[PDB]
RNA sequence: CGCGACCUCAGAUCAGACGUGGCGACCCGCUGAAUUUAAGCAUAUUAGUCAGCGGAGGAAAAGAAACUAACCAGGAUUCCC
RNA sequence: GGCUAAAUACCGGCACGAGACCGAUAGUCAACAAGUACCGUAAGGGAAAGUUGAAAAGAACUUUGAAGAGAGAGUUCAAG
RNA sequence: AGCCUUGAAGCCUAGGGCGCGGGCCCGGGUGGAGCCGCCGCAGGUGCAGAUCUUGGUGGUAGUAGCAAAUAUUCAAACGAGAACUUUGAAGGCCGAAGUGGAGAAGGGUUCCAUGUGAACAGCAGUUGAACAUGGGUCAGUCGGUCCUGAGAGAUGGGCGAGCGCCGUUCCGAAGGGACGGGCGAUGGCCUCCGUUGCCCUCAGCCGAUCGAAAGGGAGUCGGGUUCAGAUCCCCGAAUCCG
RNA sequence: CGACUCUUAGCGGUGGAUCACUCGGCUCGUGCGUCGAUGAAGAACGCAGCUAGCUGCGAGAAUUAAUGUGAAUUGCAGGACACAUUGAUCAUCGACACUUCGAACGCACUUGCGGCCCCGGGUUCCUCCCGGGGCUACGCCUGUCUGAGCGUCGCU
């Protein structure tokens, strides 16, 4: 009856919520335990507890996540916290069209006069 | 049993937070 | 009565707290730092005390966000991808 | 003082906690070489400036 | 001789290497031969030592013929338990020693199915080597 | 503050709250003195909490 | 008076973007001494150097002659001898 | 008016390799909970400090003393 | 084809010797892991001094000293232990400009309970503001919070190589508000009232912002209660603001 | 006699030199050569069953997920209906997450005051109170909308 992060992928919101309630109350019940009297055993649940409210508000993260991804896909404008990180920098550069971009004079240059391969008899 | 036991893709809207969905309505 | 008798008499603080970098060295009544310059937008530096840029230098403190660029310059900063499953 | 403001009574509620000697299992592990809190403070014998 | 550009024979770096290993390498570091048997038997070598191996102490104090289990794998202090391998404290309690894993010689290997494709790939990459000899 | 802390033992423990005073303890916790309605005996409550 | 073009100029929590600060070994643009040497010292030297200010990039700056030459001529910039 | 790689620079950074170098008053201030303790209102200033043993086997138990300390005993190749 | 766990370096030595000497060899002891001869190479290579650097230790020396502000005594208790702790009784002092009861600034847990008596408290201590383990600060009404004071300080503008500085109403299109009126759109206790958007109308303030735990500034008092908190907790009786 | 003093030696102290060691320096060389409003550097405060510091991390707080690995972590304890495709531990690190201040951004720096929109609980549609969520800084470019001018004009 651990919290394994693969039993909660594919439940449904409301679900894993009431389960990180559990949780939560769980931990709230251990904490009083650490005051009272609890037993060596309750104590060392508590990291088990806080571990497993972890790995569910995680999965509940991530699960919403990869659903906003999937609704932003098409759009033009997304969330900046969906849009690639990289470095500053990185994100200001030109991108891999614009640098592939060259003005017809040059188009014309390259086509007429091509780099050509050769060699120099011995 | 319990020995037995123990040897071994699109956009989901109710994910979606309330706050866009209204934003497309 | 320039010395012990006048030691006496202190008990107005000339500084406090910096919110920037968190030195008593905010001098209240100009409002400014004389460790970090603040509320000056940019930082006090000097180059006639080395000593006092190495005491506050890039590194010096937990590197929160710097050290994780070092790691995944490492892999040209992928982004959008995971391990294959197993 | 008993005016006080909460940014100063929280930094030394911080230097409170952080005035008590060492766990004395920390004695026995592997390569452990401390043997007390040499930072300890006395209120008089040397003073937070702050 | 040692060619590689990219790997240190500097006493130092090799010594800082080994007592600041991560755990997954002091396995590999705790290592043991394998009996005259086994080693016939599997094609192997060595092992990394493991819980439930049992081994023989072949030098040392308590070297002898007796076969005892591991009961033990410290990987911080790099030393092993074994079943009475031991001795008593001032006050009359026993006492594990703690035997290098380079000084016993494995006599039973804890099988699993993790430790048998470990075994095969060291025979597979053994075998390959003998027949680029030949 | 006193309004979620009000707010908060009310719905954990399915209680009601006369007031809540709160004082910062001299190691930077805050302690609350919720006190309950009439009707509620603290004694009894804290059974149920299992302070005592 | 009213309507309408343009020009100049304002206000927006208008739609979408962009700059700010840090590090600074190397680089670019400024500003810039005095110890010191001169067996004194003022020009000079120290030295376009320390200190001060600004701006970058993985390099920067430079760079395809309003050049060098005076030869039977060479042929962008940068670096080494 | 403008753009332009390469050869060139690199006492900061990430990751490495080496040395006719130093060897704990040396070598970085910093081999260690060091830009730490500590001083100064502040700008700033700024240390000392490595080594039981192969293995904690780190001295049970007896006895004098309020105790610190001792006398026996025991571990260790060695507590010389 | 050097020495070394059958014992290296180091260190000690009224042991035996060698050399003019710088020095070196051997014996014994301790020590516990490395070292040396010869031919060449290299140098951060030889200490008595520098009021030399850092560290350690002497004589001085059980010495100077533990002498500012009148003063102690008796009995008992705990305790291994008492001139110094505690209780009782005496005798004294501060003498309401106090050695009394409370605060501001500063301190920051020194507060309270229990325990120890190693270090500290320049004698001692059974004691302490030391050490150790745990506690303790409760508010609409007490302050902050607000106002502005001397002043500090943005924007506009000016200057400035520049980080920036000057400047505070001065080179500014500096109001985002409103009674009411007219238009639509929405609602609900859809009756009629609200809300919301537009238009008409009206508007000096004219200087953002900061600046006082003693200035200005509504409104809480009595009784009880703790080891330590109370105009804050409890009982009671009020009050201001919205 | 003997004290006391001196010299030498044995033993014992004080002291920490010497020797041996070295997870540290220093110097040279090589590869790469990467920060930030998508919130950097730095700072503050928190987080462990027992945890002060160092270390790591951020209310998911000595870490979650995933991948590799394949039986530990360990000072003591404990074992969640922890542990062998129901994967300990460590490593890696691409998913998710990342308190307060800080260029630091509603206005100010006292955890002081707002304003706009939405939502939830109070009651009972509005109000009102409470709680949550999202916005509200300067400059600047493109476009948009709304305007101004006894600026230049055209038709009325
Ligand atoms: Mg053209
Ligand atoms: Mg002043
Ligand atoms: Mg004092
Ligand atoms: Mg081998
Ligand atoms: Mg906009
Ligand atoms: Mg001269
Ligand atoms: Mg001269
Ligand atoms: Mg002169
Ligand atoms: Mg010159
Ligand atoms: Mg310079
Ligand atoms: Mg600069
Ligand atoms: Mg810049
Ligand atoms: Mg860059
Ligand atoms: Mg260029
Ligand atoms: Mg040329
Ligand atoms: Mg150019
Ligand atoms: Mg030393
Ligand atoms: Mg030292
Ligand atoms: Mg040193
Ligand atoms: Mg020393
Ligand atoms: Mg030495
Ligand atoms: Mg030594
Ligand atoms: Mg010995
Ligand atoms: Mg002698
Ligand atoms: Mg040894
Ligand atoms: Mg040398
Ligand atoms: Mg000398
Ligand atoms: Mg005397
Ligand atoms: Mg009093
Ligand atoms: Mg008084
Ligand atoms: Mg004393
Ligand atoms: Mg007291
Ligand atoms: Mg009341
Ligand atoms: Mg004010
Ligand atoms: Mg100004
Ligand atoms: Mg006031
Ligand atoms: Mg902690
Ligand atoms: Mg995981
Ligand atoms: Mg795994
Ligand atoms: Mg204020
Ligand atoms: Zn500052």
């Amino acid at each position: 009856a651990k919290i394994k992060a693969r039993d909660l992928r594919g439940k449904k919101k409301e679900e894993l919520l009431k389960q990180l309630d559990d949780l939560k109350v769980e931990l709230s019940q251990l904490r009083v335990a650490k005051v009272t009297g609890g037993a060596a055993s309750k104590l060392s649940k508590i990291r088990v507890v806080r571990k497993s409210i972890a790995r569910v508000l995680t999965v509940i993260n991530q699960t919403q996540k990869e659903n906003l991804r999937k609704f932003y896909k098409g759009k033009k404008y997304k969330p900046l916290d969906l849009r690639p990180k990289k470095t500053r920098a990185m994100r200001r550069r030109l991108n891999k069209h614009e640098e592939s971009l060259k003005t017809k004079k040059q188009q014309r240059k390259e086509r007429l006069y091509p780099l050509r391969k050769y060699a120099v008899k011995a | 049993e319990s020995r037995k036991r123990k040897r071994p893709n699109d956009v989901d809207m109710s994910w979606i937070p309330q706050e866009t969905l209204n934003q497309i309505n | 009565t320039k010395g012990t008798s006048s030691f006496g008499k202190r008990r107005n603080k000339t500084h406090t707290l910096c919110r920037r970098c968190g030195s008593k060295a905010y001098h209240l009544q100009k409002s400014t730092c004389g460790k970090c310059g603040y509320p000056a937008k940019r930082k006090r530096k000097y180059n006639w005390s080395a000593k006092a840029k190495r005491r506050n230098t890039t590194g010096t403190g937990r590197m929160r966000h710097l050290k994780i660029v070092y790691r995944r310059f490492r892999h040209g900063f992928r982004e959008g991808t995971t391990p294959k499953p197993k | 003082s008993s005016h006080k403001t909460f940014r100063i009574k929280r930094f030394l509620a911080k230097k409170q906690k952080q005035n008590r000697p060492i766990p004395q299992w920390i004695w026995m592990k592997t390569g452990n070489k401390i043997r007390y809190n040499s930072k300890r403070r006395h209120w008089r014998r040397t003073k937070l400036g702050l | 001789m040692k060619f590689n550009p990219f790997v240190t024979s500097d006493r130092s770096k090799n010594r800082k290497r080994h007592f600041n290993a991560p755990s997954h390498i002091r396995r590999k570091i705790m290592s043991s031969p394998l009996s005259k048997e086994l080693r016939q038997k599997y094609n192997v070598r060595s092992m990394p030592i493991r819980k439930d191996d049992e081994v023989q102490v072949v030098r040392g104090h308590y070297k002898g013929q007796q076969i005892g289990k591991v009961v033990q794998v410290y990987r911080k202090k790099y030393v092993i338990y074994i079943e009475r391998v031991q001795r008593e404290k001032a006050n009359g309690t026993t006492v594990h020693v703690g035997i290098h894993p380079s000084k016993v010689v494995i006599t039973r290997l804890k099988l699993d199915k993790d430790r048998k494709k470990i075994l095969e790939r060291k025979a597979k990459s053994r075998q390959v080597g003998k027949e680029k000899g030949k | 503050n006193k309004h979620q802390i009000k707010q908060a033992v009310k719905k954990l423990y399915d209680i009601d709250v006369a007031k809540v005073n709160t004082l910062i303890r001299p190691d930077g916790e805050k302690k609350a003195y919720v006190r309950l309605a009439p009707d509620y005996d603290a004694l009894d409550v804290a059974n149920k909490i299992g302070i005592i």
